[PDB]
């Protein structure tokens, strides 16, 4: 659970050459295409 | 859009918004103007 809601943590990294900010934006883009009612957040190092 | 009663709105708020708001930065106390749903068992003394 994350901030009180059911959740699933997903780890990953930027592909060689590309930047972390780039990879995060992509992840957000992919997350926007998910089924209705599914949101996302960043935590730990990515919150930071 | 006439799809939810007051009771409904209050449960939506109690169950999906209140906890997050109450953990939000700088928020002290949160008062719900209404009530979360419970499983209500309305007993009938005649039938008992």
């Amino acid at each position: 659970r994350y901030n009180g809601l059911p959740s699933m943590e997903i780890l990953g990294q930027a592909a060689p050459g590309k930047s972390t900010g780039e990879a995060m934006e992509l992840m957000e883009q992919l997350a926007s295409k998910l089924p209705t009612g599914v949101g996302y957040d960043w935590t730990g190092m990515s919150y930071q | 859009d006439g799809t939810m009663t007051q009771e409904d709105i209050s449960d939506y708020v109690a169950a999906n918004m209140k906890d997050a708001i109450s953990r939000t930065s700088g928020v002290g106390d949160v008062q719900l103007f209404g009530s979360q749903y419970a499983m209500r068992i309305w007993m009938n003394p005649n039938e008992l």
